[PDB]
């Protein structure tokens, strides 16, 4: 029997079947309830609504997201993104499927326990298993050696592995992804007039940032040839015409990626977190690791960050290693293509928790063994 | 409007290609440095090398 | 008109832009196997310098 | 020499000296033209009339403010506004002093860019400086640490300080304040039968606002005690007799600042932003941020505020904490107050920004350095 | 004249006068930098502060020990740090006592030789000399004989002495020490929920192992208690409310120690290494070794250290010889009170290294005689 994988993460739902090149429904994981009175008698108004069905009635809700930091913060409204998920999109019992869920690593454990509590009692699945992003990531890249930077919508974290072995103590998490950079893509666009402050706005300014931002590959002179010139001004139209046009923004948002000094964060650019957990490996894997920079997620995705990273890390690591960024062109889904992956293979069909595992031993089974 | 999304995507293939050309064109300036570099240092090895030639040929 | 015009000038950067790309990865490659063989060269000199050193500690 | 001191809000323009202990001139943020025709040959009619002068024909005028929200939005109003003051107000001559200005947080560029270029163009100031308006308030409260809330016309800001250091990433900005209380209760005022539409009637407005409304402290059991007896009911006199008397209007008019759903907005109530402004800062300043809650501005003078605001505070902060809520007698000056302190520091005397800089600069001399 | 000991470490200085019972001076081996803008003109903003006082600017400060692992890594910090400990915490004049520094063993020579460079150039005392925090633990023991195991912020080393003669080759140096455990602690706190990234959240997450951590005698059955009641929870108030509460954290934290396996080392355990370092010594002394076990630093004030250290001990060595661990109350201070000891001894005075010498024979003379 067939198994499913739902990698969840903090920003999009990505669901499919073991075994297939790419998930089948990819929407985003967002509930929206009404603001406003109703006051056609007789609409049929729904009390919530998911998905992107929230995401057309935009308008009049006000949108949440169930999981802030990969870490799932409310429960009802995870149970209802995961009922979406079965039953609408894929279309399917979940009494008759196997389930791999995906986790960030460095996450309480009570969200691991919680989550497969939920899935054997309200869901009633044959059996589960929660892996990690960045060992998926690695699958799906095809290598078994490397060091993977995954950045989705809540969280940045690197795992070094080799030769399919982890370095758990190198494993280094960090707290700015997609989302942070659209609140900071908020901010800077009112400096220039535009001022969106709605839930629904920030989906509006999450898609220009999708559109027009890059990564400069050198700030500074980017940034006084953006002053001298007006050739990097792009043009784009909000949902109700309104043309807007941005500058030097368009390089400012996911520069601060690199310069996690601009929303005030005391940690270190994504470059530098990379060469630290290099550098607490093994001296003897390290020239390994440096040349298999497995880039995953969608914060990945900016055009110039694959020449802007190896610039970087060239720049930090001794002058005679070879510095190579892999950054695949579909790696947004990665994690789902190396979930897929891995529930196929066959000496993996003893690894799931089976349910009655789970009988006999309460939620604590998830990281007792598996 | 398919004129525009054409020239978008243009405009994008143009971005792109410049941005690798201008990363190139560092890379093969930095690669000649390097070849300066080398020459420099078989020249010193060289020299190295023919003083114990002369120390030894004369022992 | 003027998405006529500027499709055809992101046409022609495409272009000129393309065969830059071309002979830049090229005049690269080859200028990196000159730093290959100079590389060697350089194993080869220290090589025989150590063997120099040799007979001059010998004799 | 001595210096001027424009603190100029979007309601209310206080304008003196920097070393005097208040604004010298106090006078509406306004621009009245004459509607109707004009018969009687040899009047002497104007054009148009500003301050004060607009207030008191304003039955034959139509009112604007060149401010919306903090922005300024008329610039030719606003020269008229700033000639009056220097003129006919405070009679000087702007060629000898030079000028201190204010600004919200958070607001476009080309707001200081063309303030600046006013001023050293079509003024003539020997030299100017843009400050911030919490700063200032802070200042004025005699204290360099704290979360000051700001609230005056057109903007609510939040801005954290310690030891004189700005948290600019938690910095809040939050667009009601007084107007939009003042055409809350404009539309709250006719389902008793009471119709203002006009400007001069939004006037009217604006001080039955400022004498009868005030902040219920548990806004529920208010409700009911208001519609259970009749004590609540004051009674106000327009200006051609006809009076009219206002019940749970009194409260329910400020208590939009607590709800901002009552004018369908989407944001949190003003204890809730600042809460979470100091929940955006370092673990170790936000025990010093809870006792120093200075409030400034006009919109925080309703009677009961700081009391609601400390309630609320307290509810949502740890149970521990010690909140204190500053509310000094004379807060609706503090900007002005802290901005002629400012001025008048002889370690000041060198952030101005001296003509010749502008000369060599250009009008991005101002925040480019300054 | 008096003379002045400056016993250094890698979290903490400790120095005083020659002679006396304690360290006049106790204060954090830190350096704070400000992050954020600063805003108020006229505060007089220092440059950087050292010492308590940037702990106590904490929240606006980046913090920098200039110690790493017992070596100095920033030279104008420590340089900084000194000066403070001279001028503002001890209150004299350097160029008018000699001065005993200390050091870690098997550390660089260029260490000991830019310290004293360091001394004689800027700083013009009369006279220095470098001494091994392990045999001034000695003296402070009031001993000839015995292996004495010192565990600081940055190192631990055991060296094993004998009637007052060193055996150089035995000397076992390792490299975990209160700061891994910090940082070990800050990683297991996260599967909990609590979050701790910044430096400030590091000196929280120091003080908080420093009240809640103990060494379990038996680690397995320990566990499994802890996993059973719930009697080992121990709550922790942070520094703005936000009660925490850890169960078996308070030990899997010094675990780390005697399993230097949890932070991924290859190292064994401070008993094995103790061990080790007695069984590479002559076998006529190390029966006399063995009932001498000094345990000396921070990282040595755990509950219950004794204790597994005497039990693992004893289950290692033969089933004859009497263990015995010697844990003085005050051992958090006994390389300086041993400092201070032998700066006062008479027959001491000849061994100091006198400006001249220096002036003479250049920095390399640290090494050479003394
Ligand atoms: N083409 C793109 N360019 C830049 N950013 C993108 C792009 N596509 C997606 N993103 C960002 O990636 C985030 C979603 O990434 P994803 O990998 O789905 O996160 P998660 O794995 O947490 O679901 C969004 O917040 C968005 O800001
Ligand atoms: N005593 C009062 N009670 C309630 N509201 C007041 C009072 N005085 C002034 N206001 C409100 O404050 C606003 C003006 O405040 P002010 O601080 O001058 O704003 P600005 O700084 O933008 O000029 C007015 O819109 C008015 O509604
Ligand atoms: N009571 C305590 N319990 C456990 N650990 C402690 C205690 N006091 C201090 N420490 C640890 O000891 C370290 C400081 O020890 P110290 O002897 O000052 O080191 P150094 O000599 O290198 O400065 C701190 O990092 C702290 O983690």
């Amino acid at each position: 029997t067939t198994a499913l994988v739902c990698d969840n993460g903090s920003g999009l739902v990505k669901a499919g079947f073991a075994g297939d090149d790419a998930p089948r429904a990819v929407f985003p994981s967002i509930v929206g309830r009404p603001r406003h009175q109703g006051v056609m008698v007789g609409m049929g108004q729904k009390d919530s609504y998911v998905g992107d069905e929230a995401q057309s009635k935009r308008g009049i809700l006000t949108l949440k997201y169930p999981i802030e930091h990969g870490i799932i913060t409310n429960w009802d409204d995870m149970e209802k993104i995961w009922h979406h998920t079965f039953y609408n999109e894929l279309r399917v019992a979940p009494e008759e499927h196997p389930t791999l869920l995906t986790e960030a690593p460095l996450n309480p454990k009570a969200n691991r326990e919680k989550m497969t509590q939920i899935m054997f009692e309200t869901f009633n699945v044959p059996a589960m298993y929660v892996a990690i992003q960045a060992v998926l990531s690695l699958y799906a890249s095809g290598r078994t050696t490397g060091i993977v930077l995954d950045s989705g919508d809540g969280v940045t974290h690197n795992v070094p592995i080799y030769e399919g072995y982890a370095l758990p103590h190198a494993i280094m998490r960090l707290d700015l992804a997609g989302r942070d950079l659209t609140d900071y893509l908020m901010k800077i666009l009112t400096e220039r007039g535009y001022s969106f402050v709605t839930t629904a706005e920030r989906e509006i300014v999450r898609d220009i940032k999708e559109k027009l931002c890059y990564v400069a590959l050198d700030f500074e002179n980017e940034m006084a040839t953006a002053a001298s010139s007006s050739s990097l001004e792009k043009s784009y139209e909000l949902p109700d015409g309104q043309v807007i046009t941005i500058g030097n923004e368009r390089f400012r948002c996911p520069e601060t990626l690199f310069q996690p000094s601009f929303i005030g964060m005391e940690s270190a650019g994504i470059h530098e977190t990379t060469y630290n957990s290099i550098m607490k490996c093994d001296i003897d894997i390290r020239k390994d690791l440096y040349a298999n920079n497995v880039l995953s997620g969608g914060t990945t995705m900016y055009p110039g960050i694959a020449d802007r990273m190896q610039k970087e890390i060239t720049a930090l690591a001794p002058s005679t290693m070879k510095i190579k960024i892999i950054a695949p062109p579909e790696r947004k889904y990665s994690v789902w293509i190396g979930g897929s992956i891995l529930a196929s293979l066959s000496t993996f069909q003893q690894m799931w928790i089976s349910k009655q595992e789970y009988d006999e031993a309460g939620p604590s089974i998830v990281h007792r063994k598996c | 409007e398919k004129y525009s999304q054409k020239e978008d995507k243009y405009e994008e293939e143009i971005k792109v290609l410049s941005d690798k050309l201008k990363e190139a064109e560092t890379r093969a300036e930095f690669a000649e440095r390097s070849v300066t570099k080398l020459e420099k240092s078989i020249d010193d090895l060289e020299d190295e090398l023919y003083a114990q030639k002369l120390k030894y040929k004369a022992i």
